[PDB]
RNA sequence: GAAAUUGUUGAAAGGGAAGGGCAUUUGAUCAGA
RNA sequence: GGAAUACUGCCAGCUGGGACUGAGGACUGCGACGUAAGUCAAGGAUGCUGGCAUAAUGGUUAUAUGCCGCCCGUCUUGAAACACGGACCAAGGAGUCUAACGUCUAUGCGAGUGUUUGGGUGUAAAACCCAUACGCGUAAUGAAAGUGAACGUAGGUUGGGGCCUCGCAAGAGGUGCACAAUCGACCGAUCCUGAUGUCUUCGGAUGGAUUUGAGUAAGAGCAUAGCUGUUGGGACCCGAAAG
RNA sequence: AAAUAUGUAAGAAGUCCUUGUUACUUAAUUGAACGUGGACAUUUGAAUGAAGAGCUUUUAGUGGGCCAUUUUUGGUAAGC
């Protein structure tokens, strides 16, 4: 006649089972990432040995950071930044690369710095500044239960499942990315590396496609 | 009441991601790649050094 | 009435504190602080005195002796952040300091403290005497001279 | 700075409490606030919302309207719920026996219901009998039959009842109302 | 009361809610219905079409008592019977001893036929009747007796 | 597209389980191996300025 | 028996106005515990 | 040929120094370590120690110092302006009341509503009570004579909250008030059609229409009060030259 | 004959199938429109977003503007 101990034990057991599932899935993710990376490296080496060139697949994911303030923005780029949820300077989002979104990045190029995020960048972004949109509220991702309660219907049970769905642009990338609240990054800790931010990265500025240097920039801003 | 950052606070790092213990124990962040000895083709090298 | 007293009053029940998760773990003092090390006192009435480090006490203070016979600094506590640990060491093997603790210094001069000073100083000076000019070094006060740059000086 | 996509500090635009200072209405609101919070009954939620409505948003419901609602198939034994006033209607001669729960009953409406053999109950009695709104039929009076409504949207070719104090010949019927005088509407 | 008006709130605000550019001047558009045809034409034609001009024929010394003729629809036709007698007249819907309703005494001039009455004979005395009102009364088994 | 989607759904429900009925935007290109057999890269340089007028 | 304005006394400052904001020094003064 | 190193990137590698913060206030959660007891850096600071115990901290004030700081009000695209008013101070000083109204809201009653013209009464301008009328509403439409609102479960369709039935649930079905769109039906006007009958010129049945109404289609109104808005009034306050 | 700008569409109010009404239409159940009945929910049919969507009433002020980049007219030009 206590109805407490046999329920706390059941809850601890269910928690242990969910943790074992997360552990197995994260080990599988580590194996997946390692295999894919080594396979790309070996493909490049094999093409070079065969006298060919391995043209890597075009990047499926970009990270976009709004580097311009909110004043004096023309209406079409303003609407595109709103639709990408970059409504504040140093707010960043993940974008799945298609023609439909590349034509958006083209329109907002002078106001954003974007590139191809690495696994390390995504991991640190989600771990430090990962917030979920739950009931229209910004809730920090401090526990895997939050992620399971809001994304479990898509098979995403943990923060590493979320990161996997982000880095590999999975079937539920749209849902996971939208669940992620736009990342509120700081200014870069070592500065922007250039005297003037608002020319293209190619022209010695900060905006546009900086494809792999987005990782350095975002790690400084994170 | 207070957001504790993983990538610090190892306790929170382990609360999320139970695999972090295995990762650290097996040093998967410093994994040695298997040595391979494929050589680039002569056409690749000639094209690379071509003026 | 002058104020029309409030309908409800704040409760005069001081709530209990919630359980603090701060355990007291032992201090990790810097590696330059090894018993027998000559320390330079940076503050207090004995600021500038070079003393000998001894047992590390439970309240994180450092037990030091001048020795009193050498420079007039008795057996006393100092804060580890107010000393400069030189690279000059005497051997404390032979000094018995198990007696000195916090309650030893917890609040004219006690004859017991005078006697303990003599006992510790005897072995300390015996050890000091086998290093030339160490006694005079410990007698002299430390002071920064013109041009001294502590960020480059080695102690 | 933030580029806001919506107005900041925008009130919901819905009443969260009755404007009325009626203590009994506030007691009914407290009861149904508890019920709507702790029952998950859509009936309780809609009754709570209806308890906030202004007078024009609670048009009276006649006993003839109630009787037509009971003539609905399968609804003859349901308790009729009107969050507002139930008025009498002599144009109907056969009122059925039924339970009606309402904020207010006109003397004539209560007389007709009791005479037909039913009962008139308050909303708290309704809550005790049917805490989850079981077997209820919520009726609402005609909102857009108000006299004020027919003047809304006045304009050319709208047919919307000019705001006028005296009516008849010589009162806004000549130029702009017939082709023989300038034009029509 | 004055303490609830917005003029208390405008104290300290120079223009009193009337604007700095366009002030509260005396009669900027004219007085009353001025300019209904010239500079208030839009507000007249919208919201008051038909305002200007003449629309019919005059009637010198018109007396409204001549046209007094309040209308009662068949839908009620029974509120004129006292409530207690109404039940015993509705029951026993007899051709003999049918209730007599003096609608003129009740204050009506013409009986119209909007609603429908029960199948109970009623002797309806009226100055005027609608055609459909009379047919509905007869179908219920009553009669219309013209009075003056 | 509606006609083809009806046909594809019918064939899917007669064969197995896969639909993919929504259109998709142009996707990023997959990896490919470019051969140099008969296609050794030819080196170009920017041309000097001249007038040809 | 207010203010403007004024006398005396006391205190203080004062190289072509004065007044103000943030911060602290100095002088004076003062509540709380 | 075998290495190294640079460069770039990764580590859920280790670790030192510095600064700001310590919100919360029984427990509850997720975890870590431990076989387990339990412990922990795990849903927000504790432990130890010293001095002082008052002008010491702090407040106020004056001054000094660093940096900053144009004169308000007003009209204006634009005022510190070489635009206007203002030497100073006190007191006074400008959206009011009324008639009739729009929206909204509160209240009473509700197909009705309004006691207060007046009568009765009174502890006497109060309060309390009341007949007949009258106003508005319950019928519209037509210039008018005039006519005057159910084919039907007061209609069909689409949606529709809520309710009902089944279902663990998802959902499925039924019923669907308000409300929205749409097609109909009814009343009046207009234009046609023109039965029986006949004061043979009256009557106007029946059936229609790219026509029309501020209509009907199980009434919502009336009264009081409040803000806001409208019109006439001195009409927010002050101001002509004039008549 | 561009670039920019611009209309429409991207579904369940959909696609298809059987057959009822008419005074319209056809040589003609020919068709037209509206119906009755029937099959088709994981991606219900591109992307991204959505402090939600829809709806109504009522009122304030305003109805002198000016400036910058770019397009551009008059003018030699102008802080025109
Ligand atoms: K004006
Ligand atoms: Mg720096
Ligand atoms: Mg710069
Ligand atoms: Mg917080
Ligand atoms: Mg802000
Ligand atoms: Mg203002
Ligand atoms: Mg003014
Ligand atoms: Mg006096
Ligand atoms: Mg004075
Ligand atoms: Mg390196
Ligand atoms: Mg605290
Ligand atoms: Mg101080
Ligand atoms: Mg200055
Ligand atoms: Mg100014
Ligand atoms: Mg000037
Ligand atoms: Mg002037
Ligand atoms: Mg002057
Ligand atoms: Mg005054
Ligand atoms: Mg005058
Ligand atoms: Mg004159
Ligand atoms: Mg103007």
């Amino acid at each position: 006649a206590e109805q407490v101990a046999a329920e706390r034990a059941a809850r601890k057991a269910a928690n242990k089972e969910k943790r074992a599932i997360i552990l197995e899935r994260n080990a599988a993710y580590q194996k997946e990432y390692e295999t894919a990376e080594r396979n790309i490296i070996q493909a490049k080496r094999d093409a070079k040995a065969a006298g060919s060139y391995y043209v890597e697949a075009q990047h499926k994911l970009v990270f976009v950071v709004r580097i311009k303030g909110i004043n004096k923005i023309p209406p079409k780029p303003r609407k595109v930044l709103q639709l990408l949820r970059l409504t504040r300077i140093n707010s960043g989002t993940f974008v799945k690369v298609t023609k439909a979104t590349l034509e958006l990045l083209k329109l907002i190029e002078p106001y954003v710095a974007y590139g191809y995020p690495s696994y390390s960048t995504i991991r640190q972004l989600v771990y430090k500044r990962g917030f979920g949109k739950i009931n229209k509220q910004r809730v920090p991702l401090s526990d895997n239960a939050i992620i399971e309660a809001n994304l479990g219907k898509y098979g995403i049970l943990s923060i590493d499942d979320l990161i996997h769905e982000i880095i590999t642009v999975g079937p539920h990338f749209k849902q996971a990315n939208n669940f992620l609240w736009p990342f509120k990054l700081s200014n870069p800790s070592g500065g922007w590396g250039v005297p003037r931010k608002f020319k293209h990265f190619i022209q010695g500025g900060s905006f546009g496609n900086r494809e792999e240097f987005i990782n350095k920039l975002v790690k400084s801003m994170n | 009441v207070l957001k504790k950052n993983p990538l610090k606070n190892k306790q929170v790092l382990l609360r999320l991601n139970p695999y972090a213990k295995v990762f650290a124990a097996e040093k998967l962040g410093s994994k040695k790649a298997e040595k391979t000895g494929t050589k680039p083709a002569a056409v690749f090298t000639e094209t690379l050094k071509h003026d | 009435s002058a104020q029309k007293a409030p309908k409800w009053y704040p409760s005069e029940d001081v709530a209990a504190l919630k359980k603090t998760r701060k355990a007291a773990r032992p201090q990790k003092l810097r590696a330059s602080l090894v018993p027998g090390t000559v320390l330079i006192l940076l503050a207090g009435r004995f600021r500038g005195k070079r003393v000998v480090y001894l047992k590390h006490l439970e309240d994180n203070t450092l037990l030091i002796s001048g020795p009193f016979k050498v420079n007039g600094v008795p057996l006393r506590r100092v804060n580890a952040r107010y000393v400069i640990a030189t690279s000059t060491k005497v051997s404390v093997e032979g000094v018995n300091v198990e007696k000195f603790n916090v309650e030893y210094f917890a609040k004219e001069i006690k004859a017991e403290r005078v006697e303990d000073q003599k006992v510790v100083d005897k072995a300390l000076i015996a050890e000091i005497k086998k290093t030339p000019l160490l006694k005079q070094y410990l007698s002299a006060s430390f002071s920064l001279k013109n041009g001294d740059k502590p960020h480059m000086l080695k102690f | 700075g933030i580029d806001h996509t919506s107005k900041q500090h925008k009130r919901s635009g819905h009443r969260t409490a009755p404007k009325s200072d009626n203590v009994y209405l506030k007691l009914l609101v407290k009861l149904y606030t508890f019920l709507a919070r702790r029952t998950d009954a859509p009936f309780n939620k809609v009754v709570l919302k209806a308890l906030f409505l202004s007078k024009i948003n609670r048009p009276p419901v006649s006993v003839s309207r109630i009787a037509r609602a009971l003539k609905q198939e399968g609804a003859a034994n349901k308790t009729v719920v009107v969050v507002g006033t139930v008025t009498d209607d002599a144009r109907i001669f056969e009122f059925p026996k039924t339970t009606v729960a309402a904020l207010r009953f006109t003397a004539g409406a209560r007389a007709k219901i009791v005479k037909a053999g039913g009962e008139c109950i308050t909303l708290d009695q309704l809550a005790v009998r049917a805490p989850k709104g079981q077997n209820t039929l919520i009726l609402r009076g005609p909102r857009n039959s108000r006299e004020a409504v027919r003047h809304f949207g006045m304009g050319p070719h709208k047919g919307k009842a000019p705001r006028i104090l005296s009516t008849g010949r010589k009162f806004e019927r000549a130029r702009g109302r017939r082709r023989s005088k300038g034009f029509k509407v | 009361p004055s303490r609830f008006t917005k003029t208390r709130k405008h104290r300290g605000h120079v223009s009193a809610g009337k604007g700095r550019i366009g002030k509260h001047r005396k009669h900027p558009g004219g007085r009353g219905m001025a300019g209904g045809q010239h500079h208030h034409r839009i507000n007249m034609d919208k919201y008051h079409p038909g305002y200007f001009g003449k629309v019919g024929m005059r009637y010198f010394h018109k007396q409204q008592a001549h046209f007094w003729k309040p209308v009662l629809n068949l839908d009620k036709l029974w509120t004129l019977i006292p409530e207690d007698k109404r039940d015993q007249y509705l029951k026993s819907a007899s051709k003999e001893t049918a209730p007599v309703i003096d609608t003129l005494a009740a204050g009506y001039g013409k009986i119209l036929g909007k609603g429908r009455i029960p199948n109970v004979p009623v002797i309806v005395k009226a100055r005027f009747v609608s055609k459909l009102a009379e047919e509905k009364i007869r179908a219920a088994g009553g009669v219309v007796e013209l009075i003056a | 597209r509606v006609k083809a989607n009806a046909a594809k759904r019918a064939e899917a429900k007669a064969q197995g389980v896969a639909v993919q009925l929504k259109r998709q935007p142009a996707q990023p290109r997959e990896s490919r191996i470019v051969s140099t057999e008969g296609n050794v890269p030819q080196t170009l340089a920017p041309v000097p300025y001249e007038t040809f007028i």
